């Protein structure tokens, strides 16, 4: 049920294709990670440390 | 035989200076032969076999004599399957000892005992010269010769050349790979018209195309999921393969690769090997991993490491060494007839390789490169 | 076009704190981003193309948008002609500038420039982080990171990511192989369509099989005597190339492998060059070599060397510049169209390549190896 | 008409096949070398230092 992240995208995402994100946050996982979920409902792990990850944060953020 | 696989326990402390040699002969001590010379000729005068003692595993192939008419140079020449990767350019030096030798014949012959060994790579050819002598016998020779880690691997090729077809001629590879883990490669020679009869040492790329596992895209495909408990094993022993049955599994490819959500998993079976209820040599396998330490992104430190495990039968029952170091782990499987490596899916990213040594069969799995 | 060889001097006293950038740039010196970082600011500033001053030579490529609609990620790979041997894993460590950049777009785009480099080997993949950055502006990036030499050369895979397919959009690789050579690794984006379009940049191996070298017995047959004058030509430039021919010679692998006596001879000219007549741009010809001077035969030090000649035109005549190190070097042939790569024979053992780099041609000349 | 040795052979030569030997001597030649010649009128480069190829030379002498 649980699933985690072990490795991180190097690669940024165009925030047009990014639909939600959340963050890691479960204990059976080895990793703090930022999971990022398409518009195609497709999940991809990320790194919080990351300024795109943050920027594209602070977009998904206020948006709502 | 003319070849194969073989592995048996090195007690260092019950091995004549055992100690001395390990530090000067096969640590990369000294820039002489000297200080090894003098400790060779103490113990191989005692005992001039005891070297043997010092291989965990030795994997010897058979290979045919070709011969030079015109100088009289009987030569047999071979790759060894080397069972790891050997390094980065950014490892140290491996100090290897090499053996040549052949039966001491009834007969006085015409000439004396004579062999030129010689380790060529692509670019540099190491040849074993004079200086490079540790000591001498009426029948055998040995050398000692440091050498960058990163050149002992599959390409680096392997010629004694003789003067006579020697019986029982053979020419030995020690290669250390941790200050506790030593593996000879051997070459046998065999007669002029055979063809080589190498050993059952095998070598396959576990994730060829890394970039297939690159995402969870094709792990429903695979049979990688939550439910098989991230096991899609394949078989590593061949149909007329000894008694025990080795397999490698592919999952952890995945746990390597994916940048996409992968099951939280305790641990993962890197491979198994069933049939120990009927083994009587110990196995080992060896782990070929960079350390998890992170460095300066303006200067990545790409060394490679290696610890290798063993699992042995102490009155019947079989236990495994273990490191607070080595990524990976041995674990009785089902039984006492099944035997497990695993790691934690964290140490996937940084794991290079793990090769399988057993009475007959040697794996050498790649967790990186299609080849 | 889309491809191709480019040369020009490179004089570091009219370029703004050149020798300073070659310092701390291009120099494996600081563990730190900062110093270039504050280095490239001043004059990347005044002049942000001040950096292709700093190319001896220039080789790009070609190579198609591969796009990747789920993430909008369009991405060029491709794998740079490198001109030489990188190096040995005794060698030290490259510091090597990578440059990502793209047209400005006339209409302001929806998100800003972006580029993510990496540079993958076998086993470990470069990746061009935020952490060495050492530049940025609008439309550039400019990345720095230390590797070790051996790492960089033919196997070595360059991909660069953006989120469009920006207009002139292209990746440049800084490499410097002497303190005074640099030579400029290029991708070029084009359309998604078009076929990779490379340079003219081969590499071949002069002496395939050097066991047929190890002798004079094949001398004869191939048409190296001291009649010929050791000269065996064979064309490099094909039938469409520059008005420019080069050839090279084999004879020299006589002289590197052959234990056999050779015909003595002041030199061997190892290629030639016609058609200076009506290039205008220099030539330079790269050199790579062992040291002389040997070493302890315990411990063999396979540092590999690179020294770098250019012969250049100066109001119509053409001139070599030379050094007291270099195993090599440029002298004019028949005429003032001819030009010649010569070497004393005694040299030949230690050389491993030679590199010839004009307008349009590059060629990497290898003397071991058969691939 | 001269000819050097630029290569030594680091494999010994059964003494059952060499004919005779000479020495280089010329100015024009780089390295010194003793030139062994084969009983199928061979010649091979070889170096002084080594042990074999002087040894080789005390019985191509102690025989005429």
């Amino acid at each position: 049920a649980v699933t985690c992240c072990y490795n991180f995208t190097n690669r940024k995402i165009s925030v047009q294709r990014l639909a939600s994100y959340r963050r890691i946050t479960s204990s059976k996982c080895p990793k703090e990670a930022v999971i990022f979920k398409t518009i195609v409902a497709k999940e991809i792990c990320a790194d919080p440390k990351q300024k795109w990850v943050q920027d594209s944060i602070d977009h998904l953020d206020k948006q709502t | 035989h003319s070849s194969g696989v073989s592995t048996q326990s090195v007690d260092l402390s019950q091995i004549k200076r055992g100690d001395e040699i390990q530090a000067h002969c096969l640590t990369p001590a000294e820039t002489e032969v000297t200080e090894c010379a003098g400790i060779l000729k103490d113990v191989l005068s005692k005992n001039l076999h005891e070297l043997q003692g010092l291989c965990n595993v030795k994997n010897k192939m058979g290979v045919p004599w070709v011969s030079v008419e015109e100088l009289g140079q009987e030569i047999i020449t071979g790759r060894l399957p080397f069972p790891s990767v050997g390094g980065t350019p950014v490892n140290d030096l491996v100090r290897v000892l090499v053996v040549a030798e052949s039966n001491t014949p009834e007969e006085t012959p015409e000439e004396e005992f004579y062999a030129y060994v010689e380790l060529q790579t692509e670019l540099y050819t190491f040849g074993l010269s004079d200086d490079n002598v540790v000591f001498t016998s009426d029948y055998m020779t040995v050398w000692m010769i440091d050498i960058p880690k990163s050149y002992v691997d599959v390409g680096m090729l392997t010629r004694a050349t003789f003067l006579e077809q020697w019986p029982g001629a053979k020419v030995t590879v020690m290669i250390p790979y941790s200050s506790t883990f030593t593996w000879c490669g051997e070459l046998g020679a065999i007669s002029e018209e055979s063809a080589p009869q190498p050993s059952l040492s095998a070598r396959s790329p576990v994730c060829k195309n890394s970039a297939r596992y690159s995402t969870s895209k094709f792990c429903e495909v695979d049979g990688c999921t939550a439910e098989t408990g991230m096991e899609k094993m394949s078989l590593l022993t061949p149909f007329g393969g000894p008694p025990q049955q080795a397999k490698m599994n592919t999952c952890p490819c995945y746990y390597k690769y994916s940048v996409s959500p992968l099951p939280a998993m305790d641990h993962l079976i890197l491979a198994d090997l069933a049939g120990l209820d009927s083994l009587t040599s110990p196995v080992y396998v060896m782990a070929a991993y960079f350390d998890s330490t992170h460095e300066n992104p303006v200067r990545p430190s790409s060394k490679l490491y290696h610890c290798a495990l063993q699992m042995t039968s102490h009155d019947g029952v079989w236990t495994s060494t273990s490191s607070e170091q080595c990524p990976i782990r041995l674990v009785e499987g089902q039984s006492q007839n099944v035997l497990q490596v695993r790691v934690a899916p964290t140490s996937m990213p940084n794991l290079v390789g793990v090769s399988l040594m057993l009475e007959g069969q040697q794996y050498r799995l790649e967790y990186f490169g299609d080849h």
